[PDB]
RNA sequence: AAUGU
RNA sequence: UUCCCGGGCCUUGUACACACCGCCCGUCACGCCAUGGGAGCGGGCUCUACCCGAAGUCGCCGGGAGCCUACGGGCAGGCGCCGAGGGUAGGGCCCGUGACUGGGAAGAAGUCGUAACAAGGUAGCUGUACCGGAAGGUGCGGCUGGA
RNA sequence: AGCUAGUUGGUGGGGUAAUGGCCCACCAAGGCGACGACGGGUAGCCGGUCUGAGAGGAUGGCCGGCCACAGGGGCACUGAGACACGGGCCCCACUCCUACGGGAGGCAGCAGUUAGGAAUCUUCCGCAAUGGGCGCAAGCCUGACGGAGCGACGCCGCUUGGAGGAAGAAGCCCUUCGGGGUGUAAACUCCUGAACCCGGGACGAAACCCCCGACGAGGGGACUGACGGUACCGGGGUAAUAGCGCCGGCCAACUCCGUGCCAGCAGCCGCGGUAAUACGGAGGGCGCGAGCGUUACCCGGAUUCACUGGGCGUAAAGGGCGUGUAGGCGGCCUGGGGCGUCCCAUGUGAAAGACCACGGCUCAACCGUGGGGGAGCGUGGGAUACGCUCAGGCUAGACGGUGGGAGAGGGUGGUGGAAUUCCCGGAGUAGCGGUGAAAUGCGCAGAUACCGGGAGGAACGCCGAUGGCGAAGGCAGCCACCUGGUCCACCCGUGACGCUGAGGCGCGAAAGCGUGGGGAGCAAACCGGAUUAGAUACCCGGGUAGUCCACGCCCUAAACGAUGCGCGCUAGGUCUCUGGGUCUCCUGGGGGCCGAAGCUAACGCGUUAAGCGCGCCGCCUGGGGAGUACGGCCGCAAGGC
């Protein structure tokens, strides 16, 4: 199901997207999927904002001392 | 209570209640699959996770967790039901035994293997 | 009404030397004074004497008590920390001579009443009958 | 004088 | 120095604690899970009444009827009570199932407000009654687990 | 939650081996049930077995004992015995033979098939032994049984090797590139010799029988072995299987890379978001070993149904309060009985099992022998402290008498003033009312404000609280009547007459409901005006039920001290209501506040206990779903239980 699934887009089109995402820190997503007139399954992609940091909470009392206890 | 009262009427007691009615209580049951399907988990994990719609021999429908990375479970393949939650998926109280009937072992696998089916690997 | 007549005396004594309280009195009954008669006889109590209030007849129990102590709360320890009814008129208790109670591993006394009269856990089981579990004392 | 993935 | 912004110190309330830019309630929309009701259908078990009733035991007869006799009788046979089972009808408890429907839980950044928690900005909660998209509001009375 | 008509009993029968409603006539109206009948669900029962410190809990597979059945169901025949597993009759289902009219059959015996299921074995060998049946006997039959077979299904034993052997090969893994680790592990040297080949080879088996003697006792002789040429013994003899779980914490065992809330783990908490000791592999380590892990189920942990051994002010948990039935519990002294209780003796407690001692297979697992426990229950004798029971006595609980007392305790009949509204009448003029500010509204049709009269309803200011009364709900002008409770004093009378209380009965704020009445003020619903984004609200102007009365319902609440009732025992202090006193002070009852001891998770409680005890009731065993549904009772309904 997951897989490294390959896309098709102009040289020229390529190259803009390799300018910006080598560059930035700013995605590419899968904005929809379709098929268009001639029946392809047709990928729609979009420009990502990126950054949305995952604030994780953190120390458990246990490590501290636990660390604590055997460093010294 | 006073010791009358309870000459009277008496401690309750227990009873639990089966965790998991795989039926006659027995080890392991099978079933075939009607729905093979991918479902989100609860609050704080995320993935999709491989769990099937088992029909047990015991007149049963009920929902089962396919362990591993990857699966052959087909929308219709015989399964043999294990019995275990998975605290993360809800109503999903069923593991299935990988490498039994349909269920194939787990590919490549190396380490624990007696849990996943796949049998030991000759060295070659 | 009183329910219990020795499981009050008990615990008077109880609530009594609680206080360090010399003595205290309590309704006279002969089966009382067999108790006492033991509680004396194994020294928990200095002893007891009959004497009356307002005609009514009782018993004063001179209780007994360790030596002042040193550090904070100078109160001496008893010599009855535990004393507690066992068999009660709302579950009576009754031993055989195998049965009878091991109080305290020994440092501690079993009362009860046989056929042959108000006995401790020894002089009973010494003399081969068991019955009534009244109480533990230690 | 409301609300806050 | 009332007011606006920021801040000391003490005290107070708190369902907050990545701490008020906090927490949090109910309907509504969608999807999924279990369950109640539901015109009724499909069963299982059991009960009662009555009709037909094998075998067989027992009870009569055993004669215009055969067979054995040591003619007292006996067997065959005839009849009857009881009777497994079947048939009809009506009840009972339980189970499955049903268009549709009531509420319930879960779901993820859905839509509407904001009732509660700090006088939560009208103290709150409560029995009851009425009312309203929704939390809820209001009357009467009660509590303090409020001033 | 009621059940019952052969139902319960009786007289006489029928029947059997025998009692009996087992069956039948007849007579009577009985029998059973909250100490749980009837009905529903589940289930073969025990010895034991697993677990457990134990008391308990769970279980009844193997082996022993009992019961029940033999395809579903009925019936008898025979017989010492059956209403008969491989006997019979009949109906039913099903499969099979047929010349289609009637025949044969039942594996829940052994072995085997198929179906079902996660899953459960050879169409075997032998009657040698043990046991059975028949027979004088030889002997026949015995899928009982003694064995072999298959399955790590379980327990115990056994092997894959033993002594050497490097600053430490290679490979692989890590590295502060020195080097660390796997690793004495290996290769390597010796060494022993599972297996396998060879040779010997069981005990189990000594009898029935025959002979002598009388076929008795005894003595002598003879045959017989399925397992098996197996166990075992002797000779020789090759180093000759290792897997599985785990390595974040509980839990013993850490590093590199891959992946990037993906893939995945998972028993709980939880890991995974680009250095993951948690995912996947590898290296390494840990545990265990022909096994290791998973799943299900029981006990444990779980004093988490608590007897041992818990709780109920705020955590779940006091019934809204009384009266009281059953029941449970009961003061002081004496005597009888001796039921509970205790003691001794004795019978029973089958075997096996478990415990212990000693032996048999090389150990053990197994197995043999002997020994000790064992509740319970029967019988016999004894004890009388406590419980019970019968009797005699007592007055310390309780109740009663005399005498005082306080009180918004309750029910009925009246009646007193202040206030609101409305009407009538004076007088009087431009506003009144209302909010945060307004407006709707009312007012020049003469309001608001002021004086007098009248009508009518409801509630009772000051006193008046921190007070009083009541079982609770609750109760407030005054007067009279009828009436309950409660306190004190004197210690006069009765003599344990007591405590509690499943059901039962009655009382039960407010709202609400039915008739009829009443309706001044207030006010859900409703209508306006504002506010606001909206305002089905808060604020303002109106306004109907209802709030009031009578009678009858409803039966709930933060019906709260969120604290059941009674009794006894544990410093004091201070205020207060009410009574007695040799009223400088002591004493009884009630209501508050602080605080000995003690309790409590803490807050706090503390002689008005949440302390120390006893009796009895009620109630709680995680949050939600739910005080919901279903059922039932109750209710007019709402709705209650």
């Amino acid at each position: 199901p997951r897989r490294k699934r390959k896309l098709l887009l102009h040289k020229h089109e390529l190259r803009r997207l390799l300018g910006k995402v080598e560059q930035k820190g700013l995605t590419l997503v899968p904005l929809k999927i379709y098929f268009n007139e001639r029946g392809y399954a047709k990928v729609l992609l979009g420009l990502a904002r990126g950054k949305k940091a995952y604030e994780k909470r953190r120390e458990d009392k246990k490590e501290a001392v636990r660390r604590a206890l055997e460093e010294l | 209570p006073t010791i009358n009262q309870l000459v009277r009427k008496g401690r309750e007691k227990v009873r639990k209640k089966s965790k998991v009615p795989a039926l006659k209580g027995a080890p392991f049951r099978r079933g075939v699959c009607t729905v093979v399907r991918t479902v989100t988990p609860k609050k704080p994990n995320s993935a999709l996770r491989k769990v099937a719609k088992v029909r047990l021999t015991s007149g049963y429908e009920v929902t089962a967790y396919i362990p591993g990375e990857g699966h052959n479970l087909q929308e219709h393949s015989v399964v043999l039901i294990r019995g275990g939650r998975v605290k993360d998926l809800p109503g999903v109280r069923y593991h299935i035994v990988r490498g039994v009937y349909d269920a194939a072992g787990v590919k490549d696998r190396k380490k624990s293997r007696s849990k996943y089916g796949t049998k030991k690997p000759k060295e070659a | 009404m009183l329910t219990d007549p020795i499981a009050d005396m008990l615990t008077r004594i109880r609530n009594a030397t609680r206080v360090y309280k010399e003595s205290t009195d309590v309704p006279a009954s002969r089966f009382k004074e067999e108790i006492l008669r033991i509680l004396a006889r194994e020294g928990f109590i200095k002893g007891y004497e009959r004497v009356d209030v307002d005609g009514k007849p009782y018993l004063r129990v001179y209780l007994k008590y360790g030596p002042r102590r040193q550090g904070p709360d100078p109160r001496p320890e008893q010599v009855i920390h535990h004393i507690r009814r066992i068999s009660k008129p709302g579950r009576r208790v009754y031993v055989g001579v195998k049965e009878i109670p091991r109080v305290r591993r020994g440092l501690g006394i079993a009362i009860l009443s046989t056929s042959k009269g108000v006995l401790t856990d020894r002089e009973a089981r010494k003399l081969g009958v068991g019955g009534e579990l009244i109480c533990e004392v230690w």
